[PDB]
């Protein structure tokens, strides 16, 4: 239990690891099967410090047959994911859709320094999860040089 | 089982407007899992998707035809119609109406479940002309000659649909007069020539002509 010591609150970091590193299907067709729309669930957000370089990113726009986009309006703090190898530009349709888009696996829609329960409109993301770990000032400096 | 049936004019003059109506049968047009679209096929070319609509009224079109095509739906009549304004000679095609099935958790995944029969639309200023049927008197071969008709198409049956084996309905050919000419023959055994009777059921929908010509030897 006494193993390890935490000096400053800046040293505790939350690293987001993409599902791409978990060797899951990166194709947008199979990736679109991992999300679904549901009403009656509030969207929650958690900020993290570091993240992985994503292999595939998605900029989706699911719209009503009338043209109404069903994705939520992104708050100001939400921004595109920093590093993506390829960004899939997708435009979908769903007439029966209700509520908001959630992840069926329980993973998070990773945005820049933010993990979200919901996929926001017009913002690049990647599927992933975050992990809590401690790295002191000297160790963190060595990895990033 | 779903069944779509087109109902168009067949011939539209240039610079005019084309209007086709597709009536769905065996199922309601007001379904959550279906989109209703139009696809045209020019002579000797591939398939071109014109547009598609949802039962609520959500329209969607191809960028090239979006300036002209307007597809509307009629829930009370259980049908959906296409209106292609300022029709030109390049729009002469076979217009298919199709049923696009959609299912999805995040967004709908589409595939065109059921298709229609197809409407042969000819864009021409020329007037309609009904056909003239002549017998091709005679294993021996016999047939019918459907000469001088406009526009396409013509459907020739034999013995009210009973005779089907060995029947060859040749594609129409456009004569120098601007009219089409069609020929439909059948090969039957020589023994049945005297006993069995043969009739070809020629039908020309654009002119509303139905001719039942009896083919006899000598
Ligand atoms: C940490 O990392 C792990 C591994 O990377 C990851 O695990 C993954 O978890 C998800 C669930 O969260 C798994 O997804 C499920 O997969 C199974 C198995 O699929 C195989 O088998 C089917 C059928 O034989 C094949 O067709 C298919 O091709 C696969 O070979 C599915 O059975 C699951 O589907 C059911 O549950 C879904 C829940 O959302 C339903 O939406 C779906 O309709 C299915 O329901 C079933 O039962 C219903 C009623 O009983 C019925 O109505 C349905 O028709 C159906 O019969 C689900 O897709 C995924 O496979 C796991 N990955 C691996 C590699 O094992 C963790 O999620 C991850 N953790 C975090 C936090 O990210
Ligand atoms: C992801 O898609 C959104 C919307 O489809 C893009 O946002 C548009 O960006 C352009 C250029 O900045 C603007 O002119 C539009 O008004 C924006 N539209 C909306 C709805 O915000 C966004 O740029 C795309 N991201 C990437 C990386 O391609
Ligand atoms: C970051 O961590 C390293 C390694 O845990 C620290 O270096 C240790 O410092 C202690 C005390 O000076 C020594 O007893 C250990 O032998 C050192 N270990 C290594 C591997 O060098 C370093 O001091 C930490 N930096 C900060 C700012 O806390």
């Amino acid at each position: 239990v006494c193993s390890g010591t935490l000096q400053k609150t800046e040293d505790v970091h939350l690293m987001g690891f993409t599902l791409s590193g978990q060797k899951v299907a990166d194709s947008p067709l199979e990736a679109s099967k991992r999300w679904a729309f549901r009403t009656g669930v509030p969207p929650k957000n958690v900020e993290y410090t570091e993240g992985e370089e994503a292999k595939t990113c998605y900029n989706i726009s699911v719209t009503d047959p009338s043209g109404k986009s069903l994705l939520l309006d992104p708050p100001s703090n939400i921004r595109d994911y920093p590093k993506c190898k390829t960004v899939h530009h997708i435009q979908g349709q769903n007439p029966h859709a209700q509520g908001i888009a959630l992840h069926l696996w329980g993973a998070f829609f990773l945005y820049d320094r933010v993990a979200s329960t919901t996929m926001y409109r017009g913002k690049v993301f990647t599927e992933g999860n975050i992990a809590a770990m401690i790295v002191n000032k000297t160790v963190h400096r060595m990895i990033f040089s | 089982q779903l069944q779509l049936q087109e109902s168009g004019p067949g011939l539209v003059k240039p610079s005019e407007t084309l209007s086709l109506t597709c009536t769905v049968s065996g199922g309601s047009i007001s379904s959550s899992s279906y989109y209703w679209g139009w696809i045209r096929q020019p002579p000797g070319k591939g398939l071109e998707w014109i547009g598609s609509v949802y039962y609520s009224g959500g329209a969607s079109y191809n960028p090239s035809l979006k300036s002209r095509a307007t597809i509307s739906v009629d829930t009370s009549k259980n049908q959906f119609s296409l209106n292609l304004d300022s029709v030109s000679a390049a729009d002469t095609a076979i217009y298919y109406c199709a049923s696009i099935y959609g299912s999805g958790t995040f967004y709908y995944y589409f595939y065109m479940d059921v298709w229609g029969k197809g409407s042969t639309v000819t864009v021409s200023s020329a007037s309609t002309k009904g056909p003239s049927v002549f017998p091709l008197a005679p294993t021996a071969a016999l047939g019918c000659l459907v000469k001088d008709y406009f526009p396409e198409p013509v459907t020739v049956s034999w013995n009210s649909g009973a005779l089907t084996s060995g029947v060859h309905t040749f594609p129409a050919v456009l004569q120098s007069s601007g009219l089409y000419s069609l020929s439909s023959v059948v090969t039957v055994p020589s023994s049945s020539l005297g006993t069995q009777t043969y009739i070809c059921n020629v039908n020309h929908k654009p002119s509303n002509t139905k001719v039942d010509k009896k083919v006899e030897p000598k």
